[PDB]
């Protein structure tokens, strides 16, 4: 409610964005070969941050325009466990010809600009346990009432194997979490595209505690 | 003739100030942590002029999975801990020489202390009294070097200039070795 100030705030981790966005995109520009990190986890990890600074960046930037254009019980909403299921046949690919490509997926859960968490990469060469990619973390929406909304995105990067640029993983699926989620450890992802290698859901664990 | 530095160190001992007041005599004065960032500055040691690209990266946990991408091709590295830090200069020997000895296995090193100026400080005493702290003395510095096997020992302050250039000329020379 302090207007000043957080707009300060916002302005000043804007840059911030854009100066990670700037940098991941030169380390990602030096990928010129192999001996260089083309096609390399690095290169992976840079696609990573990329994505994470444009899409914290977008966040900041309509909370900052929102901010220049103008009883209920709350507790903790915890995410864990989460799961993504791939297709058989595409399981069955990696294994056949696990020297085609590296395959990388990420989750971002946001709650606003303040609460944006992304995974570590997950790949289908050592995340992959069933027919599942598992990752690793929590999320944890804290002191909210039963109006809040999780936004979940699922990413991909296919790897074969200024000067500012878009990251390569690509969204897969999407799936807003709810009050009417709480419970359920299924959920059917929405814009999953056309010949996904995702089964169409993702898995995890939602609850609420005071 | 061209040659390729290096700098490493903890997040926030100053490796990116030094950088900068090195190649354009600017002092950064607010905080931004380095994900990955090249420069390139002109010398001359020893009547030899040299093209210097400096190459920069994260001491920070969130941005540091990159920093392979850095290390290719390097003809010399700068190892950097702050003055005001004894557990970054205590991280020197665990984690930062372990790590460029593997990437850059024959490359000399440059053993630098940053932000010589809070040596004599008011506020860092304070803050490492509380961890029982004592701001590094030039002494260890060199101790450390010579533990490591570095080429040589350098102090400096990017922000009063003190020393800077006295570090980029001994990098330079250790690159031409
Ligand atoms: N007093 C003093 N402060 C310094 C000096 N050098 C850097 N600083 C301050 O220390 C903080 C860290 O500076 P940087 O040069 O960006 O540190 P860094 O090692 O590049 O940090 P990372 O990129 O995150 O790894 C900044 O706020 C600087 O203003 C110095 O020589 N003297
Ligand atoms: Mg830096």
């Amino acid at each position: 409610v302090n207007i000043k100030q957080k707009m300060q705030e916002l302005n000043n981790e804007i840059n911030m964005q854009q100066t990670v966005i700037y940098q991941a995109s030169q380390a990602l520009n030096c990928c010129v070969d192999e001996e260089h990190g083309k096609g390399s986890l690095e290169e992976a990890e840079a696609e990573r941050l990329l994505l994470i600074a444009t899409g914290k960046r977008t966040l900041l930037i309509d909370e900052l325009n929102k901010l220049k254009n103008e009883m209920p019980s709350k507790g903790s909403v915890t995410l864990s466990e989460i799961r993504l299921p791939l297709k058989a046949d595409f399981v069955c690919s990696t294994v056949q010809k696990p020297d085609a490509a590296n395959y990388y997926y990420l989750i971002i859960l946001k709650a606003g600009a303040e609460n944006m968490v992304a995974t570590p990469l997950a790949s289908t060469s050592n995340s992959l346990n069933g027919d599942a990619l598992t990752f690793t973390t929590t999320f944890t929406l804290q002191d909210v009432s039963n109006d809040f909304e999780i936004n979940i995105e699922v990413y991909s990067l296919v790897q074969k194997k200024s000067a500012v640029r878009t990251s390569n993983f690509a969204l897969v699926g999407s799936y807003t979490l709810s009050l009417s989620s709480v419970g359920n450890t299924k959920f059917v992802l929405d814009k999953v595209p056309f010949l996904s290698s995702l089964e169409g859901h993702i898995y995890l664990k939602i609850k609420c505690q005071v | 003739i061209r040659k390729k530095l290096v700098i490493v160190g903890d997040g926030a001992c100053g490796k990116t100030c030094l950088l900068i007041v090195n190649s354009k005599d600017q002092f950064p004065e607010v905080y931004v942590p380095t994900v990955f960032e090249n420069y390139v500055a002109d010398i001359e040691v020893d009547g030899k002029q040299v093209e210097l690209a400096l190459w920069d990266t994260a001491g920070l946990e969130d941005y540091d999975r990159l920093r392979p991408l850095s290390y290719p091709d390097t003809d010399v590295i700068l190892m950097c801990f702050s003055i005001d830090s004894p557990d970054s200069l205590e991280n020197i020997p665990e984690k930062w020489t372990p790590e460029v000895k593997h990437f850059c296995p024959n490359v000399p090193i440059i053993l630098v202390g940053n932000k010589k100026d809070l040596r004599n400080d008011e506020h860092t005493r304070r803050e490492l009294a509380k961890m029982k702290q004592e701001p590094v003395k030039p002494e260890e510095g060199r101790d450390m070097a010579n533990r490591i096997g570095a080429f040589g020992y350098m102090e400096c302050s990017a922000k009063t200039k003190d020393g800077v250039r006295e570090v980029f000329e001994m990098a330079t020379r250790a690159a031409l070795q």
